[PDB]
């Protein structure tokens, strides 16, 4: 329902995106609960000290879990943007919520009369017996229009003060009639405002503070403002103000079990995944989690440098793209000519913004000097990591109107160049981590007129199925046609990057990929 | 990244007047209209149109997924 | 200076501050302008921006506001001064101290007057109307 894009800061990941909150331990072995941009359900979390708080020795780390996203919104939209005092009046909504339990909960230190929008009589009750204080009229309906007049009834008619709203659309509308003079509207739902839905300004004649509360907002910006909110907490943590929610844990295997049970919305209180038990010791400095099997995806070290020879060529520039959202940082293109067209340039420009440290190279991989010298130029960025070899030159037509000049011609970038990285590599690269060869069908399955291609991309399997006989990296990649940049459709960009993600994790040495017509 | 289609629009003129005296013909047959994106203030200008407050969203992919 | 001016009559002063803003906007409106105007003058807001509404036309005519502006954390204020005089004494007690700081400090200082004496009090109105005066 809620598209990737949506969350603040740039990800490009267009998954990975969930969870904000965790409970865990430090690289220290602390007990610490932390609040995240995003990337909070894994085994380990890379986080700033400014977003992490300490557990106390009461609470256990099941129940920490639930503090930190919602007490911060809840402190964040009462005391730093509604600035409450007490004695005031407010309507909360959606009370057995998380972000309704904590702001009822500051609200209840002060001293407010609150008024809550319950859904059903099972969570009326919880809250009576989470919350002594409220009393039997403090409670509306959630899921109509019922609760303005309950509050217009109950306040004599005055309003309230502050209004907590996550409703939307007439809910909203019915939720701003509630407002008293000088009152201040929290605006904490997403639905109306993303769709631009209409606010009558009448509203604001009567002194009128209408909010936008968005949480968002400091994970990825404003820390000079965050560090308000995170004293507040840590004050209502000291103070006892902060109190844990009720917690509905799942372990790590069922986590489609505990995305299905909130999908139902039974729930009362917040939903909690175990991904790992708490030791009883307080700090267990430890060294490891406990090791899980997961689905195995291409990651890049940064320290690492790579080359894509020829990689100004439309497959060689997606590939680089590719490999930078997979985290390398120093790239090594190679080109005979260089950047000649706008898209490069650009491509080029947008990567050297992005802090990579791309470099073209005219060095020509069929010369063995011209290879030593870019794994040369390769080391001066950093230990080289990978080799790729996409450079093709074409000289098709039918075996009666060859030469073998045309031969050579062909041959030299995929046959004398892969020869010839090989060579350096066993000399003079000893992190190397990946070595792929661009081959194609026409090897293969064969196509008409393109003997000389068929020989080039043959001959660099055989090296790549030799160099993993003696555990070097290798691997060949037999393609169909390239769409976007024999029988055989053209394959899309992104289901070819997919394919390769898939290929690079295999034993094998020699793979194919293609799609077929009808 | 992705394809974001329009959702809003805050304010479009047209004067094909204008227009029609802003269109330069190239070398060729073919007339053709400046083009300007000002991101700064939100205007797209060419020729004798003046697109203001566009808005994008998300649009989910139809995983149709055709190739397979 | 000479970049702080923009013309008051048109809407063209949505394009000066963002241009001279580079785009972000300004964190602070004190408005007093109509429908147009004010909905040029929601534009120029910034994240974290506070519009501050000390007109009267838009709210009494409950013109629409679209509220896609509070997607970033905008402040929406509807400022009236009258409600002191009916309440709220003890929240004028602070504009009082206010004023009285500012007043000692050097920061308010006088404007420009105009005088007209009791007997041509229709002239004052009369030239009030007109729109030409300073001060
Ligand atoms: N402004 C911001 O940036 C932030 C936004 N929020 C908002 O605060 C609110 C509470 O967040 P959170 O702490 O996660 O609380 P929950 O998501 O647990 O709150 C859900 C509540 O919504 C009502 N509800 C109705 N149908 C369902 C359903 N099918 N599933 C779940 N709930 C249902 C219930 O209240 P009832 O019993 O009355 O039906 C329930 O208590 C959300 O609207 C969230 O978007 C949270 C923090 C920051
Ligand atoms: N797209 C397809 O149809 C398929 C591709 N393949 C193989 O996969 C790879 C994908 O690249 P592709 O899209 O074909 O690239 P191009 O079609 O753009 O051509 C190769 C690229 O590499 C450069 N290049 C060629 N020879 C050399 C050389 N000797 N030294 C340095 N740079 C060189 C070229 O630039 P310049 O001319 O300036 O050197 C060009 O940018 C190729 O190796 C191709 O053979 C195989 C199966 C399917």
């Amino acid at each position: 329902k809620l598209s990737p894009d949506a969350i603040p800061g740039k990800w490009t990941s267009q998954d990975s995106l969930l969870g904000m909150e965790f409970s865990g331990r430090d690289a220290s072995g602390k007990r610490v609960m932390g609040l995240v941009p995003a990337k909070g359900l894994a085994t380990s979390v890379l986080l700033s000290p400014d977003f992490l708080w300490d557990v106390p020795s009461n609470w256990t780390l099941e129940e920490a879990a639930s503090v930190p996203v919602v007490y911060s919104t809840a402190y964040y939209a009462l005391v730093v943007r509604g600035r409450v005092r007490p004695g005031e009046t407010l309507l909360i909504h959606s009370g057995s919520g998380g972000v309704g339990q904590a702001a009822i909960a500051i609200a209840l230190s002060l001293g407010c009369r609150v008024f809550t929008t319950v859904g059903s009589a099972e969570k009326r009750a919880y809250l009576q017996a989470r919350f002594p204080q409220l009393d039997s009229t403090s409670f509306a309906n959630s899921r109509d229009t019922s609760f303005e007049q309950h509050v217009l009834w109950h306040t004599g008619g005055k309003g309230v003060d502050l209004v907590l709203n996550s409703l939307a659309e007439e809910k909203l509308q019915a939720s701003v009639r509630c407002l008293a003079t000088h009152g201040r509207f929290l605006e904490i739902g997403k639905f109306d405002l993303s769709q631009n839905h209409p606010l009558g300004m009448a509203i604001f004649l009567k002194n009128v503070t209408f909010h936008g509360v968005l949480l968002d907002a400091f994970f990825n910006e404003s820390s000079a403002d965050w560090r308000e909110v995170w004293a507040l907490v840590q004050a209502g943590i000291r103070d006892g103000v902060v109190r844990p929610l009720k917690c509905t844990v799942f372990h790590g295997a069922q986590v489609e079990d505990a995305f299905r049970y909130m999908a139902q919305g039974k729930h009362i209180g917040k939903v909690v995944v175990q991904v790992l038990a708490e030791e009883p010791e307080a700090v267990l400095k430890g060294a490891k989690p406990k090791l899980m099997s997961a689905i195995s995806k291409t990651f890049c070290p940064a320290h690492k440098s790579y080359i894509i020879a020829g990689g100004l060529g439309g497959f060689g520039l997606e590939l680089a793209q590719w490999l930078i959202q997979r985290g390398v940082q120093k790239l090594v293109l190679t080109s005979r000519s260089g950047i000649r067209t706008g898209y490069q340039a650009k491509q080029v420009r947008r990567w050297r913004r992005q802090g990579v440290q791309v470099q073209v190279s005219t060095s020509n991989i069929s010369s063995l000097e011209g290879a030593r010298g870019l794994i040369a130029e390769a080391a001066q960025l950093g230990p080289v990591g990978g080799v790729f070899n996409l450079a093709v030159v074409l000289r098709d037509g039918l075996l009666e109107n060859q030469t073998p000049e045309f031969f050579q011609d062909v041959c030299k970038p995929k046959y004398s160049g892969t020869l010839n990285l090989d060579r350096v590599t066993r000399e003079a690269c000893p992190e190397l981590d990946y070595f792929v060869v661009f081959s194609s069908v026409s090897c293969g399955r064969g196509n008409a007129g393109q003997s000389n291609y068929g020989f080039a991309n043959s001959a660099m399997e055989r090296i790549c199925e030799k160099r993993r006989h003696e555990g070097l990296p290798g691997l060949a990649v037999q393609w169909g046609a390239i769409g976007d940049v024999s029988g055989t459709l053209p394959q899309r960009m992104a289901s070819c990057l997919e394919v390769l993600d898939l290929f690079l994790n295999q034993p094998h040495m020699v793979l194919s990929s293609f799609v077929l017509a009808e | 990244h992705g394809l974001y289609l329009p959702t809003r629009v805050t304010a479009i003129h047209i004067d094909p007047a204008t227009h029609r005296q802003k269109l330069y013909t190239l070398q060729d047959k073919a007339q053709v209209a400046d083009v300007v994106v000002s991101r700064w203030l939100r205007v797209t200008v060419a020729g004798g149109v003046h697109i203001s407050g566009l808005h994008t969203e998300s649009a989910p992919r139809r995983q149709q997924e055709q190739q397979v």
